[PDB]
């Protein structure tokens, strides 16, 4: 059932916005990255391109690829997507404007497909990290260890847990329109779309027309090449110009809700328990920085906290009634230290 | 938070006065002096009368529903227990009871009255923050007040509550060099910190 | 002479195991990475894929590429291998299951080729570093500097210095076998291979057969789709199920022995020697963290050690008889400081 | 006007030198990297390849690609250039031997195109950083913030602000010449070029000839395969052998002059001003390490400096007459703190 979210698919178009460091510098990429969310734990980021990949223009195959080239879409194959950061990421799934991808940490986020003639990427700043949930501060999820309640995004699309406003596009520039009528500047239209037109000189002042000419002005560089083409709504990017007329409809879901997955998760190597008189020597040797902590169960709590990444023999003045001990997200231990001094 | 920016207005020749919409922390500031490159170079034919009205409000993340700290004013209440007694020759009852010193619980055959205990130390403090499973006896500032960056920059009564308090110090700045975008200058949340500069 | 290690080539197959974070999550990649060895110095790691690239199935061209697709190999071209870490690595050479590649440091190791229809990579955790041998703690080998005895792996294959056990595979699952005989679950065989079969119900209990049917059970999901196909041995991966019958033969070499190459290696910029009365002021200015150290040649040694990465004017109370001075792996200097106080 | 620097184009050739870690090790790449300059601020490095890309051999299209293959050029398309560092860089522009590219920081620099049959890259060590100009120590240029006078290289070619000496090449080896005349070692010539020849034995001692034979010696490995082919000058690389004859002419410009561009540049988030009695508490919360500093305007200056990356509530004993306050390259503030103690 890839055919349950024609809310977005039929009605939304691949938006195009201003990528900030688009290979060279600020281009206008269709895959302009907004709303980077390195807020989960599972090595995953949910991203929004302004491009709406997924099904085609019409009806088929999530795994195809529709961005904007020109005023027009290009609903073709996804062949060579690349999200990346400090390292190349791993795609997880796309739906709508939105992609989920398993990334490592990275100061930035750097996205891009390959149309085939050109690289045509888009890149952005965003502070990314991946702490796993647990008192172990890994840099990456392992193959083993305990499972425990992480925060993470779904693989799936059949999703309604939230919805973001997606009303119309405003106009857009297209000076490919403003040709010349052999002495006058000549506007045309896409398909009968609504072209909003006048020039610095006095001539036609609104523009809701088929292909007009321009009686007064001559220069292409002093005219209103506009495309009110609101047959398909958009995401309400900050890098969108408002459609000044109205808040049109187009409430549209988000696929990648943050969910309470139990990540395959961390585990720190077991401790070396060593006895002394009402005292735990613990030669200790972790894999990664591990937050150890305890609770001397007297009404005097006297707890301790310390991230341990360097192997360290530590000590704990255990009392008569007991202490507990938390080697990372490994479960909490407990200890009777009554006498040992005879 | 999530600075879910509504898409700015761009009037091409002359001003567009903004109004203070009732969105939470609805930051909006008109801006002039642009020349917004949008797919065809610029599109507004003026050069200073090109106006850009940026607006941004604060909104609960999608994680707010699920990954969210949670404050409480905590009073004392009433303590409980699944007291087993493998009694006498009865040899069994595993019953849930109370502490208040007139409550019986006739589960099994015996009637048993417990407490009140003398050790009234509620390990919870008066004010508590709660997060998933890690509970913090934290003096959360309050609803309606939390300084931006500090804990509780976003303060929603519940998840459903459309109203909230968003002191995020959200300050829009003008977009650069005649290009469409929305500088939102903002403190990352006091929920972002409180997850890696927190207490135990 | 690429034709001197048919020990492995003829007799070993491209093993398939469970990659831990195979793009999405734990897949079963043929290039499943075990035994990462970032233990040398030369920017190099020796890796074992479970895949046996090298010659083809039969006899030709090390630079071809045989992994497992299905129960079957796919002995084709190596076209687009990618080992990588924090950055993309550089291949050095492959032989057998095993590849050598020049990598930078990286928290992880991340491997993958491109079959052509799919990326089909495999990734793993492993702490990697590259200290060069020397009192300079570079991050990378330079173009110049002194040569000195590093530890490093070879380019070559004509290698016997060690050999690892490589006995049979155990069985493997293949539920493509368990079709349906229009009401009964229908097993088949690869080529007459040995399929080990029964279902939860009572029917045929061993399975050493051609294509059988199943009288009793019906569901594919309650039957033993097994492939005892021990015509070619494997590497004894931890991610292998034991061939329960026996420790078959198949002792098989390792190509990439660690050898005593003299790496092109480090060198720290020369010091600025400055005289004082029985005292060396040394304004000093390295490229990278350099372990300086000395030996006051009296029977009182009074040595000193300090990694220097930040440029620092230091001091050394030289005695009458002498001191020596070790600016990184630059050779040790020596100094007469008799009087200078007249 | 790409036709204003035939100083270099007509008269200089794509030089070939010894790349230091050319994929495997020290090859001789035409794109051998000298003079890495990570000395500007704008994410940019100016590089010199020994290869002269730009126009072709003759006259057309900066965006084509002429390196040396053999003794010969190969003036073809630029299709798949890659400069890179810790991450892949972004090209800015090429002119002559020289390329400008927007890079991130990196311990090294790593360059390479793709001819099409081979990767054929070149790599080098060079300490790179990008501080933006400002009291903010970013790692990368943002989209917004104040503009202020950075140092940076141009996009353009119409450039004369400096010129580097570019006189002739010395000879080069080419043992493809020294064939065998069925018993004698046989030298040939490119196009009538000047081949400088003799062998360890006694035979022809200079060599300024067409295709000669060798009466005396026989082995290719004891002869002078040389190419005095000084019809086109070169860059005076350190990895060039001197043309022993003379300092020929060939003074040739540099395109990428460092210029006083105002980078789109940094800005740190505004402070939280808090009043106290003759004291500024300032809860502060930057994006990146920000150098804050002040000047108590008494003739007692009592200034302060501290890079702030961690958010910090600070304090400043303001005096009666005033203090000033510099939140990064955000403009300097000023403050009247007269009494507040009533």
């Amino acid at each position: 059932d890839l055919d349950t979210h024609f809310t977005q698919y039929k009605l939304a178009r691949p938006y195009i916005a201003d990528c900030p460091n688009c290979g060279h510098s600020r281009c206008d990429s269709p895959i302009a990255i907004e709303e980077v969310r390195g807020d989960a734990h599972a090595g995953v980021i949910r991203i929004q391109t302004s491009a709406m990949f997924g099904l085609k223009t019409d009806g088929v195959d999530l795994a195809y690829m529709s961005f904007m080239n020109g005023k027009t879409q290009k609903s073709i194959k996804i062949d060579n997507l690349h999200v990346r950061t400090s390292a190349p990421c791993s795609l997880v799934s796309h739906h709508g404007y939105y992609i989920l991808a398993q990334c490592p940490p990275g100061d930035t986020v750097t996205v891009g497909f390959h149309d085939g003639p050109n690289r045509h990427t888009c890149t952005v700043a965003h502070k990314v990290e991946f702490r796993p949930v647990g008192r172990e501060k890994y840099r990456h999820p392992p193959e083993h260890g305990v499972e425990l309640p992480c925060n993470r995004y779904t693989h799936k699309r059949a999703d309604q847990g939230h919805y973001v406003e997606m009303h119309q596009p405003g106009l857009v520039a297209d000076h490919s329109l403003l040709s010349i009528h052999s002495a006058k500047v000549k506007i045309t239209v896409p398909s009968g779309a609504q072209v909003k037109y006048y020039c610095k000189c006095p001539d036609v002042r609104e523009g809701i027309t088929s292909s007009d000419h321009t009686t007064t002005c001559t220069d292409v560089k002093q005219c209103r090449a506009y495309l009110i083409d609101n047959k398909k709504w958009v995401y309400n990017s900050g890098r969108l110009p408002r459609g000044e007329g109205d808040t049109f409809k187009g409430k549209l879901h988000v696929p990648f809700v943050p969910v309470k997955a139990k990540c395959i998760a961390t585990l720190a190597p077991e401790p070396l328990v060593e006895h002394k008189h009402r005292t735990l020597i613990l030669h200790l040797h972790p894999d990664h920085p591990t937050l150890l902590t305890t609770r001397s169960l007297g009404s005097d709590a006297n707890p301790t906290r310390q991230w341990i990444e360097r192997p360290t023999t530590v000590n704990f003045t255990v009392t008569g009634e007991g202490l507990e001990y938390t080697w990372g997200n490994h479960p909490p231990k407990r200890v009777w230290a009554q006498e040992s001094g005879e | 938070y999530k600075t879910k920016v509504p898409s700015p207005v761009v009037k091409c020749c002359g001003a567009t006065q903004c109004t203070s919409k009732p969105h939470p922390d609805y930051q909006c500031q008109v801006f002039t002096g642009v020349y917004p490159f949008m797919w065809g170079g610029a599109y507004c034919f003026c050069d200073t009368e090109n106006t850009q009205m940026s607006e941004a409000y604060v909104e609960r993340s999608e994680e707010c529903s699920i990954d969210h700290a949670k404050a409480y004013k905590v009073h004392t209440g009433t303590v409980q227990a699944m007291v087993n007694i493998t009694y006498g020759s009865v040899s069994w009852r595993s019953a849930d009871v109370y502490v208040n010193g007139e409550t019986p619980a006739k589960i099994g055959d015996a009637k048993l009255i417990i407490g009140p205990l003398s050790s009234a130390w509620s390990p919870f403090d008066n004010k508590v923050v709660v997060y998933g499973h890690e509970v913090y006896n934290y003096d959360f500032p309050e609803y309606g007040t939390g300084k931006a960056g500090s804990f509780g920059d976003l303060q929603s009564r519940t998840s459903t509550s459309n109203d909230l308090y968003a002191n995020t110090n959200l300050k829009l700045q003008r977009p650069q060099a005649g290009i469409v975008h929305t500088p939102f200058t903002q403190a990352p949340s006091g929920f972002e910190r409180w997850k890696r500069d927190k207490g135990a």
